[PDB]
């Protein structure tokens, strides 16, 4: 409700308390006494601020929904990224001035109609980044069209592998890969390093699948990144590939265990006593 | 006789101090401590005189 472009209009257009238009049933609780709590909070006001309520009851005034109903698309377009936060005022007086030029009973109904596609449309994109997957499998795809489907020795470990690649942008939202140029390439995370370079790695990979001092170190970054969303039976054990995948598992959680290892003997040797520029020293060559 | 005079205005007693470390200077401490660490000297005249 926080990112609701509707919610949101209505904390920057409706009023903050109780009128006898948008909360006619709240009110009428309140001037026929009918409230749970403090019924009698009624009675004890002036005139001027008691019958000026229930005139406002028995015979309520009507309003403008056009300045309610623009400000929940431009808050949409804001959130969105279509437009910018500073032509947030810009493009809402652009849009009240066409809703007012070309006013008619079937632009309010379509302005009802376009606040209820752009609540559906803020959260549509909100489920998509948090799925992460329609701009990176489109893209791994149009990437896996260029490489060859049949490689001449070891296919077994080249397709679990591709199936393993599919894998890393499906269970990963925030990866994603692209193009620049002819190469494409995945980085893990929004704005993040450990980039790959897949046409790269995939004419290095090409001719290794088989063999069972001689890998770019972008493709042993990619059997780095690969190496947790691969079984030991997708590849083999005895493939210099399939032996590596193995060891890079293997480091992986090495790496997770001498984190744990870290956190425990930096603990115990603040409390013991030591130089604490040796103590962050004197571990890590114990753990590399 | 021939007018010589000293007058001390102040004294100030100075230390210097090695930084050791606060496991390693307290290791030695406790080394130091022991009566068989004991810290023995020798005068260098080694001598009674008269």
């Amino acid at each position: 409700d926080a990112t609701d472009p509707a919610v949101r209009a209505a904390l920057q257009s409706q009023p903050s308390g109780l009128n006898s238009t948008d909360d006619w049933r709240q009110v009428m609780d309140r001037i026929m006494s009918l409230t749970a709590r403090n019924p009698d909070a009624f009675r004890q006001q002036p005139q001027a601020n008691r019958l000026s309520a229930i005139l406002e009851a028995v015979v309520p005034a009507r309003a403008n929904p056009t300045h309610e109903k623009v400000l929940a698309i431009v808050n949409a377009l804001a959130e969105n990224r279509a437009i910018r936060p500073d032509e947030a005022g810009l493009v809402y007086d652009a849009l009240l001035q066409r809703v007012a030029r070309y006013n008619s009973g079937n632009v309010q109904t379509n302005l009802d109609r376009l606040v209820g596609d752009v609540r559906e449309a803020v959260a549509q994109r909100e489920r998509a980044q948090q799925q992460g997957n329609l701009g990176s499998m489109v893209a791994l795809n149009a990437f896996l069209s260029t490489q060859p489907a049949n490689v001449p020795r070891g296919q077994e470990d080249y397709t679990n592998f591709v199936s393993a690649l599919r894998l890393m942008v499906t269970e990963t939202p925030q990866s994603e890969v692209y193009q620049s140029g002819p190469d494409y390439f995945f980085q893990t995370s929004r704005q993040g390093l450990q980039t790959v370079n897949l046409s790269q790695a995939f004419k290095n990979l090409q001719g290794l699948w088989g063999v069972r001092s001689l890998l770019t170190p972008n493709s042993r970054l990619l059997l780095l990144l690969i190496a947790p969303f691969t079984d030991s039976g997708s590849v083999s054990r005895d493939t210099y590939l399939g032996h590596l995948l193995t060891l890079y598992r293997e480091a992986i959680g090495q790496a997770h265990v001498d984190e744990h290892t870290f956190q425990e003997i930096t603990s115990v040797s603040r409390a013991l006593g030591q130089e604490d520029t040796g103590s962050l020293e004197a571990t890590l060559n114990y753990l590399l | 006789v021939d007018g010589a005079s000293i007058k001390f205005d102040s004294i100030c007693l100075y230390a210097t101090f090695f930084p050791m470390a606060h496991n390693t200077a307290s290791t030695l401490e406790a080394m130091l401590r022991n009566d068989t660490n004991d810290q023995s000297f020798n005068d260098y005249l080694s001598a009674a005189n008269m």
